[PDB]
């Protein structure tokens, strides 16, 4: 941080604690020692100053699908050996509950488009034909996985 | 007059009696009442539970103005319910209008797509709430002041363009002095999202500062207890309901609003099925009113059929035949259901209170999934009611008073008319506890009993829950198919019961169209596909099969299983 | 990220780039390295990228927005290696780390 | 295709389990139209042509009240025709307007001010080419979000619940009805040029 703005707003913002041991009762150890760690949590911050249940798997899946070339989709799905159709085949084969096409998943897989995260790609006018994308970034994906007890990197085929 | 080429017509020419009577007529009056006490009671719960959020926002705004006696900004995290969000912000527009400030101006994002239709609407609702530049603005709030401050509310950022918002974050900065400004940001992904929207050039001259908003959960584990655990409403609903409106509920969409028009769907259908649900003390005088038909019609409930089979011979005939002492046991019958449902109630809160501080909690952690397991079946009847005694019976003393003090608060509170002595043997006290558990489990196994068990219970409750199913979440890829694949379930023609899969060639065109078409390839060739419907329905006459095909497949592009394509001359795909 | 970018350009000669490779071998840099004092984090290092790019010194190729963010993004230098040389040399404190990465 | 127009004279089958049928669906109405006049809108899906059931319905219950029928599967309906409809003949309104949402915000002024109008919909395949804009359902969900406004609509598409979103679920307050009539698409597919 050079920004002399940006460094004096640091100087302001932590100037308190600066002050608070002397005032507790020029020990230029006693102040380092105090106050070294505070500095720490402080630098870990430069620059910056619960989904329902079907939502989390629509996303999971719309992230295989995202980052997983179609060739391997059956290596990685089919017990023997992007388009919606293509989510949806992989949504019900990682259920393992029979999960019926009711309404309410199609309005949440409008609600996430809404909430920035799936990009519709095709023509708005284009509703049986529709492409997507998706905005999550992995750590998300690995953490909210971990939530609903899935490994979804045995399944990512650029890992393996 | 309905056919023409022009696409616009249009034409020029009691609420009770569609409902249709006196009876139906006091139904209905029953309906509004009961609608209107529920829905007030929603929106006094509403507005409770957000005072200890409105009080450090009042604060928060309070200690941002006093400076101007850096723009100030509050972040205010409401989740998913996108439907709570119009409420919750009603409530709070009429807190601060009310303490702090009468200028308050709550925007879209759908009617924002530009800065300056964004200016024009920021000015024009700042002209009633008492070229367009922020010169402009200055000078009104220059003549409406000749100090409140001014407050924006923005819905859904996430919509929003993000220039717009750095050009009006940059502007609005070196008017400050001019004006004082303050942002209330509602997210409703997590609070990282702002980094992703702002540069830090612009996200520097903020001081954004965070709160957080009641989670959906506790919200309806609140309007469960306040609205179905209690006394005060007749009302009751059977399992398969419950269950399938928690489904939805929490597989879904976290929505309270969904619930509640379940339950007012629920109520409609109960008070339109039975005729006999027109019925505390108005139930009492209304027996009194009641006709001979209605009698028959008490003489023809299972529940009573059966609790007069119970009764003797001599007792059966003069219930089958009196009408004046049927009224009178049926109102006995009334007062002890309103005591069973009381007593069920009771002993139902005071066993959460004592699961509540069970470990790994063997039988849930909220009233709601204590009782669904509950009126599901008997829990004594089950191992799991052993597991739970038994963990019970390793408790710690101190942790054990402070589950009695627990309850004995719930006893004081509203144990009012039976069993003192329980809080009497409470402040009383291995073997001691051993007798503590002894008797709780006497007193599940004398009042945990499912409602079905008793007579005349039809009348406060409501079991067609596959049309409510079919009503609120359909299916329409189910039934397509299912009408699509074997007509003989709307049609009980026994020349469609051949078999599951084979060609049923009586069958209408559409049908047999669309089951040659699930056997063949992925691109259906016309020439081919319509030899084969030929050959099917053969089992002038080549002109009227050729417009039979046709129809159908029309019919079925109009559907959309059918997408034409040009890499093979007459293919389609799935 | 200069010199990352150097790297880039010269392994893959006259060809466009993005943030995850950037990062991805400055994160090598900094792990071939036993125990240097570079430990950050994500987000800055993204703003960096960012005010980087405000300063135009880099530029995108066939704009667009949404579809693709600001990762995964083709983003092209618009220096020369002479120059960078040349300034490096007048740089009044560059680490002797730093620079002979730099020469490598 | 000129064939088309003598195609017609095929005749149907199994007309008596039809008549059955459709005689089954005449019972719904009064129940309908109590559900509307709470303030509920409803859907009819199923197989076959449910436009003379609609027919049935508006010249049985809906010949003592205000009501628009509108075909949308005519290929050159548009909601700014529905507007200026709406504008000419509801509040009988010639002047010309700036901005399609201006018209809405002009509308639902005037509606709320004028608290005893009561207004019919009969929208007739609600998933036509011209009506699946996103700001066309905006459009038509925030002119039924008002309780003088009532609403039939009919599915015929089989993607149409991607259509409707969470807030939009919200406004338009649906509920649903299966009703197979098994009616050919004559109409429909007549107008429509292959």
């Amino acid at each position: 941080c050079r920004d002399l703005k940006e460094l004096r707003h640091l100087a302001v913002l932590n100037f308190p604690k600066y002050c608070e041991p002397v005032v507790k009762g020029r020990d230029t150890r006693k102040l380092w020692r105090n106050i070294e760690p505070h500095l720490k949590k402080a630098m870990q911050t430069v620059y910056l100053r619960e989904l329902p249940y079907y939502s989390k798997f629509i996303l999971i899946a719309a992230y295989l699908a995202s980052y997983n070339p179609a060739r391997t989709d059956k290596r990685f799905f089919l017990k023997h050996h992007f388009p919606l159709d293509r989510l949806l085949a992989i949504l019900y084969s990682i259920v393992d509950s029979r999960v019926a096409p009711t309404a309410n998943i199609f309005s949440q897989i409008t609600s996430l488009v809404t909430l920035q995260l799936l990009t519709l790609v095709g023509h708005d006018d284009q509703l049986d034909g529709p492409k997507y994308k998706c905005t999550v970034s992995l750590d998300f994906i690995r953490a909210i996985a971990r939530t609903v007890n899935f490994d979804i990197i045995k399944y990512l085929y650029d890992f393996l | 007059t309905s056919s023409m080429s022009k696409g616009c017509f249009v034409f020029k020419p009691p609420i009770e009696d569609y409902f249709n009577p006196e009876d139906s007529k006091l139904r209905f009056e029953t309906y509004q009442l009961i609608w209107q006490q529920m829905k007030s009671e929603n929106e006094r719960l509403q507005e409770e539970l957000n005072k200890n959020l409105f009080d450090n926002l009042i604060e928060f705004l309070q200690k941002s103005h006093s400076g101007f006696q850096e723009i100030p900004t509050a972040a205010l995290v409401l989740g998913v319910n996108v439907t709570d969000h119009d409420l919750t912000f009603g409530s709070l527009t009429e807190a601060l209008q009310n303490n702090v400030t009468p200028y308050v101006v709550s925007l879209q994002a759908k009617d924002c797509p530009d800065m300056k239709h964004f200016l024009q609407k920021l000015i024009s609702q700042l002209m009633d709430c008492c070229h367009y530049s922020m010169d402009s603005l200055s000078s009104w709030y220059m003549t409406v002041t000749q100090s409140p401050p001014v407050v924006v509310i923005l819905k859904d950022m996430e919509s929003f363009a993000t220039k717009v918002l750095q050009d009006f974050i940059i502007i609005s900065s070196q008017h400050l002095h001019e004006f004082p400004l303050i942002l209330i940001f509602g997210i409703a992904t997590s609070p990282i999202i702002i980094h992703r929207l702002l540069p830090h050039a612009v996200s520097s001259l903020l001081c954004i500062e965070l709160f957080q908003s009641l989670s959906c959960k506790e919200h309806l584990t609140t309007v469960l207890d306040k609205l179905l655990l209690t006394t005060q409403f007749p009302f009751k609903i059977n399992e398969k309901v419950l269950q399938v409106l928690t489904n939805i509920f929490l597989y879904h969409d976290f929505s309270v609003q969904n619930f509640i028009k379940g339950l007012q769907l629920s109520l409609l259908e109960h008070f339109y099925s039975q005729p006999l649900s027109v019925l505390l003390p108005e139930a009492k005088r209304r027996i009194n009113f009641l006709s001979n038909n209605q009698c028959e019609n008490i003489r023809r409930l299972p529940s009573f059929r059966r609790y007069v089979e119970k009764q003797a011979s001599e007792k059966q005939v003069a219930l089958l035949t009196n009408e004046r002492y049927l009224k009178e046991e049926t109102q006995l019958l009334l007062e002890n259901l309103h005591v069973y449902h009381m007593n069920y109630f009771l002993v139902l809160r005071c066993l959460h209170k004592f699961t509540s501080s069970l470990p790994k909690y063997p039988l849930g952690r909220q009233i709601r999934e204590l009782y669904c397991t509950c009126l599901e079946k008997n829990i004594w009847d089950s191992e799991e009611y052993a597991s739970v005694l038994q963990l019970l019976r390793m408790l710690a003393k101190d942790e054990l008073m402070t589950i009695l003090e627990k309850c004995f608060k719930v006893f004081k509170s509203y144990c009012e008319n039976h069993l003192g002595s329980t809080a009497k043997r409470i402040e009383e006290f291995e073997v001691l506890r051993e007798n503590v558990v002894n008797f709780i489990d006497c007193l599940v196994r004398e009042y945990l009993l499912p409602p079905e068990t008793q007579p005349l219970h039809e009348v406060v409750y409501f079991s067609a829950a596959h049309a409510l199913r079919e009503h609120l979440n359909a299916a329409p890829r189910i039934a397509l198919h299912t009408a699509l694949n074997n007509p003989y379930y709307y049609l009980k023609n026994e020349a469609l019961k051949s078999e599951e899969g084979c060609i049923p060639n009586i069958a209408p065109d559409i049908c047999i169209a669309y089951k040659l078409h699930l056997e063949c390839s992925r691109l259906i060739n016309l020439v081919d596909w319509s030899e084969a419907f030929a050959t099917v329905v053969t089992a002038e006459m080549n002109e009227i099969i050729h417009a039979r095909f046709i129809r159908a497949v029309s019919e079925l592009e109009l559907l959309g299983f059918i997408k034409p394509t040009k890499q093979k001359t007459d293919h389609v795909a799935r | 990220l200069i010199i990352a970018m150097k790297h880039l350009n010269d392994i893959y000669e006259e060809e466009p780039f993005n943030f995850q490779m950037v990062y991805n071998e400055f994160q090598k840099f900094v792990q071939r390295k036993a125990h240097s004092v570079y430990n950050f984090e994500k987000p800055v290092v993204m703003k960096a990228f960012e005010h980087l790019q405000q300063l135009e010194l880099i530029k995108p190729m066939e704009r667009t927005s949404g579809n693709s963010q600001r990762e995964y993004q083709l983003m092209k230098l618009l220096l020369d290696n002479t120059q960078i040389m040349n300034a490096l040399q007048k740089y009044p404190n560059c680490p002797t780390d730093v620079r002979q990465w730099a020469t490598s | 295709q000129t064939l088309r127009n003598l195609l017609s004279k095929v005749s149907p089958s199994f007309s008596a389990e039809l008549k059955q049928l459709n005689q089954q669906y005449e019972k719904l109405f009064h129940k309908w139209m109590l559900q509307l006049h709470l303030g509920f809108n409803i859907v009819l899906y199923g197989l076959g042509s449910k436009r003379d059931l609609l027919e049935r319905f508006r010249t049985t219950m809906l010949q003592d009240s205000i009501h628009v029928v509108i075909n949308g599967f005519f290929p050159g309906i548009s909601v700014k025709s529905v507007l200026n409809s709406i504008t000419e003949e509801v509040l009988d309104h010639m002047g010309t307007f700036r901005s399609i949402l201006d018209q809405l915000d002009w509308i639902v002024n005037k509606f709320k001010e004028d608290s005893s109008l009561e207004l019919f919909l009969l929208i007739h395949n609600l998933d036509s080419q011209m009506l699946r804009g996103e700001k066309s359902q905006q459009i038509i969900g925030q002119l039924s979000s008002l309780h003088n406004i009532y609403l039939i609509a009919s599915i015929d598409h089989l993607n149409a619940p991607l259509m409707w979103d969470h807030a939009k679920q919200s406004l338009f307050n649906w509920l649903w009805y299966e009703t197979t009539t098994y009616s050919p698409y004559t109409e429909e597919t007549s107008y429509e040029n292959s």
